[PDB]
């Protein structure tokens, strides 16, 4: 259960980790121009993040207008934290990677079990937040262009399996899938 | 002015004399009704009834009209009987709580404030509507005997010989005339509370009483000997 | 950290009235917070408790029985010792789960003269012609069954009273300072205190 | 001796002298509105049809559904105030589910309609509704205690096993030629086609399988509603033998 | 439990049923109260005897008040399913009343009756019966009387109130929690309910 | 005339005392078919004339059973009839599950008093436009109670409730001294019933099919005759 | 608190080819002390069911006591049709069910005929679950019970009669719990018929 | 009996309930029509407006439509709970709302208002239109105050529906439905000229305003 | 129209269903009289029976709302002994939640003020009696507070109520070390304003004192009248 972000100088890059064996885990599109991504405790937290997907989507059927990144995540923040008031916090983590066509540039932020939102150029969760800082602290940029972020996620993510992922990207084309990890 | 057209046709309004004429259109409720009669004895209380016999069917052991709310208190009543009954049962609710919580009987004053509660609570809202009967009850307890007659209205107050229904002047007027001829012992009573409703008046007369020296204190019926003996003196 | 009354109590029925009798002392473990408190509540005016276990809870219960009786007596008069013990039962036991109370009730009544009734933690009520509580109260069972008669006088009652309670001041610590009696008859409520010089050296 | 406006009627909880309760009585009159329902009960199968009643053209009479399936060996067929009935049919259905769950047993009908009439009964006390339903329903179906069986439930709460029912719209003149027609030895298949012969004489418009449609009760194909092509098959059949 | 009735016996002859209880409420190991009645006799016809928290056997006692004061506007199995529903509800409640009863008593039709409930809603029938340390003391011991049904029709009242009193004896003597104090209530399908007060061991 | 402005509601009442609106519902007895019930020391019978809505439906049920020892009949409104009736049902068994006992015939009719009288007394609701006639038998004996609307429930050997009801009681009250004493004949007072019953036909006669018949006693737990049973009692 | 008792016993159910047989001993014990020698174990609900709840008395006599009044309502609502085996059976395990978080725990037996008249025998997990069984045992002493029985079953109504006899007589004679006394109730198209016999009473 | 919704007239049926009805027909008139493989809405439209912040066909989901006629506050309201239900619905189950759902929920909100004295029923009638998810068969509902669901081929609502009811009811005929998209726009248009906005949904959550409909309205005048 | 029948305003501006509720209060046909003493408040009451059947014991309109309070209502009874239970309720509270006895002006406004709720509220109506607290406030010392339908409640040196309220306020006004006494005065002026003797049983008296509020027994009226008599 291993989510990334990279916030390239014109999109963000979001990877995630896939008895049941299938030939789109942890992941869900809040927007055409959003992405969320989320990992934690199996059940928990995808409840949580379908109940964000349908709110997100009924505030844009009805004002027919695209929520911008940064007010999805604080939609987010606020959700998460009233959930955990009647209950014992979950383990749960969220990136929301998203393209504000509005100041036409993009921006990912993380979400952590509390409800704490960090405005990031990159973020990680899981077993990828012990070693990987090491990596993108030192190669990354901000000028990265979308092609070299994912050179520099199939460089980081090949650390990660040497220690030891299905990758998308928001851009002003909205979501994509990649094969090239 | 009887009808007060305009300020009856809801209950808890006041009319432009003060007067709430739903609770006087039950008085007259009460006023059709078989009358009945209690007198108060230097001993206990005495209650009559012209139960006016309907037909053969009904069981006569069973047709009994004197309620007792409670061992030590009888109860009559002249009016509607959904309502007279219904205030029964309440009543007797109260006399049982009361007992149920001090472990004594409960006395009459304080058995007729609680039904006046009740009763005048019925006056206030326009979703319901004054009890249609006029109750005459008593007993006796430490204080002695007591008798008691609540209004439609809500208001009781403590009698000397009380009277309701149809046949309420004729009695009332033969009642005062009991007490200042003889300002009564229990057995006297029964006597003269068969002569009243004889004169009030096919009905059969329903007596009971209740006094501290021939009962020990507790409500019972008049019946066999001491029956025939009050018919006869009526 | 609930204050629990450290009490020496005694209620007698005499000739002709009650006396309720208790020491000033309450303690917080060793410590004497208050050595002149006034442990003999009046619930009604010839009708006084007085309370044994938490501090809190027999306060706001005894309050509750004043208030009730109270509401009683605008309606059917003074109430007897009886009816007083009744509402204590029923705040006691029904909440016997969350209240720890135990109680002591000493009235006069026409009808019934005096009359004790006392309330262990359990909430249960006992008639009783004199009755004890309070920690002090295991060090003088054996002497009150000695010395205590029915239908005492007065002078033999506050003296009986007076010996009962120097003992368990003088063995419990949790319990001393003055001994302050009230008497109740149909003369009236009357009030008592006994400073130590007064008691200890009998 | 004046005339004057009497109100015994504009309330639902208001008598009239001899105790007449006439609010239940108009809410029968809204019935009479209803298109047409009949159905008719006896051995090899119960039978329902109704009138669908194209307010216009346009109208998607393939989808107007007077006959609703409760239990695979029940069917009901309403008429009257279609609104009122889906809160009827809904309650229906999840009794009629529950006492499987609960027993592991079809429902008996004569069980069902004694709850759906409990439901139309609320507006008293069981108070969920503020007026009696407007809707009056037909229950067809068949139980392994009493047979195939139908029951008619009044809005008034009291419902009546028939072995022959024809209400709404024209319901007296079904009703009249119902007696004149039905007999204990009345085949399903001479049934279907009385059915639509009733519905021939109190249908304003011409018959149709548009605009009338079948449905029947047996135990071994349980509760079907007959596509158009038999419906128009049958009311070929009906004109030839008249 | 806080004051508690340690036991309550009985036992089942011809023509009718015996039932005894020692009059002491115990304060743990202090015979504070030596003067707590514990056979509640609720008719003409039926007694229940109550052990274990006292308490809990005053809040029993006025339901079964109240059941003969509601019902005259009663028979020995009527008054224990009356008790056997609010045992088994109380526990239901997870708020248990801390009591073991045994329902003595003669039916109209003649028929004996002895049922027993604890807190725990459980009941079983007996020719004997015994609460708490009485089970195993007494219950051997009448049951020597009256081993089985057919017994029942050949024990007498004599015999059978021999045997009761003779239990209570050895109860007494080696049962710490128990007085020399004890009422004995006999049932007879003839002579109806005779109960005995303050009946002294030897 | 007046009477228009007045019965409104069972709330308003007339000036001259008049309670119409329960009045009404009194009324709405007659509407329903007449029931017939009779008693005797040991026995307790109850014939009703069932009705059909048309020739092709069943005859509808007038005869409930609230336990093996009594029973009841049903006149006026089918929906107060349903209500009562279950309403009464579930006291029945709710008595016997937290305390044994049978329901005796007596609290069962009185239970459902106050229940009737609450309607009369409220705004909204109605009274209940339905007649009960209890029958049973415990260890008192035989009982036969008649339930009004309004609330007033009387012990009788015999009545008759319904539409033309008034000549099954004149036919009762002329054989009072003689179906009393049918005393261990089960089938003898049904038979009486039956020719009771029959005083208030008009055009319709005895059936197989419309007639109902009920009994208990002693040796006899609730039962009902309907159908091909009831032919010999015709 | 501890809302959950024991009362040994064990219970046996068996599904004869056509008749249907329910078996159980009739000794109440807590903690190797008597309770009783004689409390029917098994129950006939009419119908042709016969039940028995074994395990904890207070919760079996509820499940039997709530299964009745099913029956009832049952009856009055289907006029009065019988009631199926296999109708009662989803019917006992919503009643189980109905109480996950706070379950009964008594292992529930049913015996009786299904439709087409076969011996008919439903046991119940305690949380509801429930299996038709050719033959089924349950309590202290059923494994001592089933394996026996197994040898020579895998038969008419008076030989299995005798087998139970021997595999109860067996039990009594190496288990301690296992009752002085045995209890049959046997199903036929006939009806329901109770037999009785004695065991080893220590 | 005019004056509330619990008491039936005489003759059968509740006046207040039909008093609703007129409100519709006092509204804007909407129109709708189906065609083989799409649905096709049409709507009645000062000089001051702002029209850049105004559409009276609101869409529910992704791949329902809802229009409307008759006061326009009560519509605003409806199409919000409907909303709210297709999104739970998407939450609660997986698969979108039906069609037939929608318009089920919707009326039984205007028949749930319809259950009180104190409450006054919307004065709308919705023309919900949509495809099922994963399904290529039009489907076009109606619903009324009432609470009475239909569903229409074409179906026409508010001020002059009978004019226009009567003119679809001749130019359509239900053996032959329009099978192009041209075709049952045209005939949309030509429906509201006998009195210009048009929308038309297609299969896949394809829905689109149209905008230039000048051309429809030029062709269809001259013929 | 609606204004008539319920307690809304009229085109005029007034609550006629609450000015009808003051005519209410003579139905009793029953005046009263409270003066304050130097150290005693004292109330005076007609007791009109008049029935010779109806026993004059029960007939009180005097009620012994606390210890130190009572109040004497002017109107129908079932309406005062209703307004009593409230007031004798509202006391009890008072003293469990502030741990002090009533004050006899609190206990006006807080009954003053359930009363404007029956004037503002459309489905309550107004209670129809006026009530007269009479008490000897430790802080205040003898005090008199009427109560009103209307809501209003106002401390009065000595009040009147009744029909002939007018006739008796002005001889007061006129006019302006025991019970005793002002027992005799009160009673003098009721005598002297209304012209009718009184006898025991015609009359009821009230005292509020330091200690308690206690209501004079018929012999106890029988003394002070013959001290009248000796004058």
């Amino acid at each position: 259960d291993i989510i990334l972000g990279i916030r390239v100088q014109d999109s963000v890059i979001l990877a995630s980790s896939k008895g049941i064996s299938v030939l789109d885990d942890k992941t869900r599109q809040l927007s055409p121009h959003t992405l969320m991504s989320f990992a934690g405790e199996a059940g928990d937290t995808v409840q949580f993040a379908e109940y964000i997907q349908a709110n997100i989507q009924l505030y844009s059927i009805r004002e027919d207008y695209e929520l911008s990144p940064q007010a999805v995540s604080s939609f987010v923040r606020q959700e998460l934290a009233k959930s955990i008031r009647s209950r014992r916090p979950y383990q749960v983590n969220v990136l929301i990677g998203g393209y504000d066509k509005k100041k036409n540039k993009p921006e990912l932020y993380q979400i952590d079990y509390l409800g704490t939102k960090v405005e990031l150029p990159y973020g990680a969760h899981g077993y990828s937040g012990f070693y990987t800082f090491f990596l993108l602290d030192h190669h990354y940029r901000p000028d990265m262009t979308t092609e070299e972020g994912l050179d520099l996620l199939k460089l980081c993510v090949q650390e990660l399996e040497k220690r030891m992922v299905i990758v998308k990207i928001v851009d002003k084309d909205g979501i994509r899938q990649v094969d090239d990890f | 002015t009887s009808i007060g057209t305009g300020y009856d046709l809801s209950n808890s309004v006041f009319s432009p004399d003060g007067r709430n004429f739903q609770v006087e259109y039950a008085v007259k409720a009460v006023e059709n009704g078989t009358t009945s009669i209690g007198i108060k004895c230097n001993d206990g209380v005495v209650f009559a009834v012209e139960k006016l016999i309907t037909s053969k069917l009904l069981v006569p052991q069973k047709n009994v009209k004197i309620q007792v709310v409670d061992r030590h208190i009888g109860c009559v009543y002249s009016g509607l009987i959904p309502d007279g009954r219904h205030l029964v049962n309440r009543g007797r609710e109260e006399a049982a709580s009361f007992k149920k919580l001090y472990k004594t009987p409960i006395p009459i004053p304080a058995f007729a404030d609680r039904l006046g509660q009740y009763v005048q609570a019925h006056t206030l809202y326009n979703s319901v509507r004054p009890f249609g009967v006029s109750t005459i009850f008593g007993g006796v307890d430490k204080n002695g005997a007591h008798l008691y007659m609540l209004e439609p209205s809500g208001s009781y107050w403590g009698y000397k010989g009380a009277a309701t229904g149809k046949g309420r002047q004729s009695a009332k007027a033969e009642l005062e005339k009991l007490v200042d001829h003889h300002p009564l012992s229990a057995r006297e009573a029964v006597k003269q509370a068969a002569k009243i409703i004889y004169l009030a008046h096919d009905f059969e007369l329903e007596i009971s009483w209740c006094s501290l020296s021939e009962t020990n204190g507790l409500h019972k019926f008049v019946k066999g000997d001491l029956l025939q003996e009050a018919i006869d003196f009526a | 950290g609930e204050v629990s009354l450290g009490t020496s109590i005694m209620a007698v029925t005499f000739k002709d009235g009650v006396i309720l009798g208790a020491d000033s002392r309450t303690t917080t473990g060793a410590y004497i917070a208050n050595r002149v408190t006034d442990k003999l509540t009046r619930v009604h005016d010839k009708i006084w408790c007085c309370r044994s276990g938490s501090a809190a809870d027999t306060q706001a219960i005894a309050d509750i029985v004043q208030y009730h009786l109270e509401l009683y007596t605008s309606q059917y008069g003074t109430p007897s010792t009886e009816t007083a013990a009744s509402v204590f039962k029923e705040l006691c036991y029904e909440n016997k789960d969350n209240l720890t109370a135990g109680i002591i009730v000493a009235g006069y009544d026409d009808k019934n003269k005096g009359e004790v009734y006392t309330i262990p933690l359990g909430g249960s009520v006992h008639k009783l012609p004199y009755a004890i509580a309070g920690s002090g109260s295991t060090f003088i069972y054996g002497y009150c069954d000695k010395n205590f008669r029915e239908n005492m006088s007065k002078e033999e009652t506050v003296d009986f009273i007076k010996h009962s309670l120097s003992q368990a001041i003088k063995w419990d610590g949790s319990s001393g300072g003055v001994i302050r009696m009230v008497v109740l008859t149909a003369a009236g409520v009357e009030r008592l205190i006994f400073y130590p010089d007064e008691y200890e050296q009998l | 001796m004046f005339l004057t406006r009497s109100e015994y009627d504009r309330g639902v909880s208001t008598f009239s002298p001899e105790g007449r309760l006439f609010q239940v009585e108009y809410s029968l009159e809204a019935i009479k509105l209803g298109s047409t329902a009949i159905g008719i009960a006896t051995k090899e199968g119960v039978v329902l049809g109704v009138e669908k009643r194209a307010t216009s053209p346009l109208l998607e009479s393939d989808s107007i559904e007077k006959i609703v399936e409760i239990d695979r060996h029940i069917g009901c067929a309403m008429s009257g105030l279609t609104a009122d009935a889906r809160s009827m049919i809904e309650h229906a259905r999840t009794a009629a589910v529950t006492h499987n769950l609960y027993y592991d047993e079809d429902i008996n009908v004569e069980s069902l309609t004694q709850s759906v009439c409990d439901l139309a009964l609320r507006f008293g006390e069981g108070r969920l509704m503020s007026r009696p339903f407007g809707v009056a329903l037909l229950i067809a179906g068949h139980d392994a205690d009493d047979g195939y069986q139908l029951f008619h439930a009044e809005p008034s709460g009291t419902f009546y096993r028939y072995n022959a029912k024809a209400i709404g719209s024209g319901s007296e003149g079904a009703q009249a030629e119902l007696l004149n027609e039905w007999h204990s030895s009345l085949t399903l298949k001479e049934a279907e086609l009385l059915v639509l012969k009733i519905l021939k004489q109190v249908m304003e418009e011409k018959l149709d399988e548009n605009n009338a449609q079948l449905s029947c009760i047996t135990k071994q194909d349980g509760f079907k509603i007959y596509d158009n092509e038999k419906t128009a098959e049958l009311i070929k059949e009906l004109k030839e033998k008249e | 439990p806080i004051v508690t009735g340690t036991s309550v016996i009985s036992m089942k002859y011809d023509n009718g049923v015996i039932i005894a209880a020692d009059n002491l409420g115990s304060y743990g190991s202090l015979l504070r109260f030596n003067g707590v009645e514990r056979l509640i006799p609720v008719g003409d016809n039926t007694v229940v005897g109550i052990s274990g928290d006292i308490s809990d056997m005053q809040h029993i006692e006025r339901l079964l008040k109240d059941l003969v004061t509601e019902n005259a506007y009663l028979e020995p199995s009527y008054i224990f399913e009356y008790l056997a529903t609010v045992m088994y509800q109380r526990r239901s409640k997870m708020n248990p009343l801390w009591n073991a009863i045994i329902v003595a008593g003669v039916q109209s039709n003649g028929d004996q009756f002895l049922r027993y409930v604890n807190l725990l809603g459980v009941t079983y029938s007996s020719p004997t019966l015994a609460t708490g340390f009485g089970a195993h003391m007494a219950n051997p011991l009448l049951r020597k009387v009256v081993d089985r049904e057919s017994d029942i029709p050949k024990t007498t009242v004599q015999v059978a109130e021999e045997a009761i009193v003779n239990a209570m004896r050895v109860l007494y003597y080696r049962d710490a929690r128990s007085s020399r104090n004890f009422s004995l209530a006999i049932i007879d399908k003839n002579t109806g309910l005779t109960f005995k007060k303050n009946l002294q061991v030897e | 005339m007046f009477r228009n402005n007045y019965d409104g509601d069972t709330v308003t009442f007339s000036p001259t005392g008049r309670l119409f609106q329960v009045e009404y519902a009194l009324e709405a007895i007659k509407q329903g078919s007449v029931t017939v019930g009779l008693r005797s020391n040991t026995h307790a019978v109850l014939v009703a004339l069932k009705r059909n809505a048309d020739e092709l439906s069943s005859y509808q049920k007038k005869i409930i059973k609230c336990d093996e020892h009594m029973g009841l009949s049903l006149a006026g409104l089918a929906p107060d009839a349903r209500v009562l009736s279950n309403y009464l049902r579930q006291q029945c068994n709710y008595s016997s599950l937290v305390f044994n006992r049978k329901l005796a015939v007596e609290r069962a009719g009185h239970l459902l008093c106050d229940k009737a009288q609450k309607n009369t007394q409220s705004y909204g609701g109605r009274p209940y436009g339905v007649g009960l006639l209890i029958i049973g038998y415990d260890k008192s004996g035989a009982h036969l109670l008649e339930f009004q609307p309004s609330g007033n429930v009387t012990e009788l050997y015999g009545t008759a409730i319904g539409a033309r009801s008034q000549g099954a009681k004149t036919y009762l009250e002329r054989t009072l001294d003689t179906f009393i004493k049918i005393d261990g004949n089960p089938d003898e007072l049904i038979k009486a019933g039956v020719e009771a019953i029959s005083q208030s036909l008009r055009d319709e006669s005895l059936t197989v099919d419309n007639l109902s018949i009920a009994i208990v006693g002693k040796d006899t737990p609730f039962t009902i005759y309907d159908g091909e049973a009831v032919a010999k009692y015709i | 608190f501890n809302p959950y008792g024991d009362n040994g016993g064990t219970i046996l159910g068996i599904a004869g080819e056509d008749f249907a047989v329910l078996a159980g001993d009739t000794r109440n014990i807590t903690d190797y002390s008597i309770n009783s020698r004689y409390e029917p174990k098994v129950f006939d609900c009419g119908d042709n069911i016969v039940m028995s709840a074994n395990g904890f008395a207070a919760d079996g006599d509820a499940l039997v006591k709530r299964f009745k009044n099913s029956v009832k309502w049952y009856h009055f609502d289907h006029n009065d049709k019988k009631l199926s085996i296999n109708s009662a059976a989803r019917n006992i395990q919503h009643l189980l069910y109905g109480k996950r978080f706070f379950p009964y725990y008594v292992h529930t037996i049913i015996a009786g005929l299904d439709e087409d008249g076969k011996g008919a025998v439903y046991s119940f997990d305690p949380v509801g679950s429930y299996e038709r069984e050719q033959c089924r045992a349950g309590g202290a002493a059923a494994s001592l019970i089933m394996p026996f029985l197994d040898n020579q079953v895998n038969l008419s109504v008076e030989e299995v009669i005798k087998l139970v006899r021997d595999s109860f007589t067996s039990a009594t004679e190496r288990h301690i719990q296992v009752g002085d006394g045995l209890e049959i109730l046997i199903v036929t198209k006939d009806g329901v018929r109770k037999e009785f016999y004695e065991l080893k009473r220590d | 009996y005019d004056r509330a919704l619990s008491i039936f007239s005489p003759d059968g049926h509740i006046f207040q309930v039909e008093y609703a009805l007129e409100a519709v027909k006092r509204g804007t008139c909407a129109v709708g029509v189906k065609g083989k493989n799409c649905v096709v809405l049409g709507c009645e439209r000062l000089k001051l407006q702002d029209t850049r912040i105004t559409s009276k066909v609101s869409k529910i989901d992704s791949h329902v439509v809802l229009s409307f006629s008759g006061l326009n506050a009560d519509s605003r309201i409806l199409i919000e709970k409907a909303r709210v239900e297709a999104q739970s619905h998407r939450l609660t189950l997986e698969d979108p709302v039906t069609v037939e759902y929608l318009t089920r929920y919707v009326a039984g909100v205007q028949q749930r208002y319809t259950q009180s004295g104190g409450v006054r029923p919307f004065g709308v009638s919705t023309l919900i239109a949509g495809f099922d998810p994963r399904d290529d068969e039009p489907k076009l509902y109606q619903t009324e105050p009432s609470g009475i669901y239909s569903s229409w081929s074409a179906q026409t609502i508010g001020r002059n529906s009978k004019t226009v009811r009567e003119f679809l009811e001749k130019n359509y005929d239900r053996k032959e439905p329009p099978a192009t998209v041209e075709e049952c726009v045209k005939l949309t248009v030509r429906s509201l000229l006998e009195v210009i906005e048009i929308t038309v949904v297609k299969p896949d959550s394809d829905i689109v305003a149209l905008s230039s409909e000048e051309i429809n309205q030029y062709v269809t005048q001259i013929e | 129209g609606y204004d008539r029948h319920i307690t809304i305003f009229s085109p005029e501006g007034r609550l006629y269903q609450v000015e009808y509720a003051f005519k209410a209060t003579n139905q009793t046909n029953i005046n009263s009289l409270a003066v304050r003493g130097k150290d005693c408040t004292v109330v005076i009451s007609q007791k009109k029976v008049p029935d010779k059947l109806l026993d004059p014991t029960t007939v009180s309109y005097i009620f012994c709302i606390s210890r130190t309070i009572g109040m004497v209502v002017n109107g129908p009874i079932p309406d005062a002994r209703n307004a009593a239970l409230r007031a004798k309720a509202e006391a009890a509270e008072f003293r469990y939640k502030y741990g002090y006895d009533m004050p006899c002006d609190v206990l006006a406004k807080r009954m003053a003020n359930l009363s404007q709720i029956y004037t503002q509220r459309a489905y309550m109506r107004p209670l129809g009696v006026i009530l007269t607290f009479v008490s000897v406030d430790e802080e205040l010392g003898p005090s008199i507070y009427k109560t009103d339908p209307a809501g209003y409640y106002v401390g009065y040196k000595a009040t009147a109520t009744g029909p002939k309220q007018q006739e008796i306020t002005t001889n007061l006004e006129n006019h302006f070390e025991s019970w005793e006494k002002v027992v005799e005065f009160a009673i003098t002026h009721m005598i002297d304003a209304l012209g009718t003797e009184f006898s025991k049983n015609d009359l009821e008296v009230g005292v509020a004192t330091k200690d308690k509020f206690f209501t004079l027994s018929a012999e106890n009226i029988e003394e002070r009248l013959v001290a009248i008599a000796e004058q």
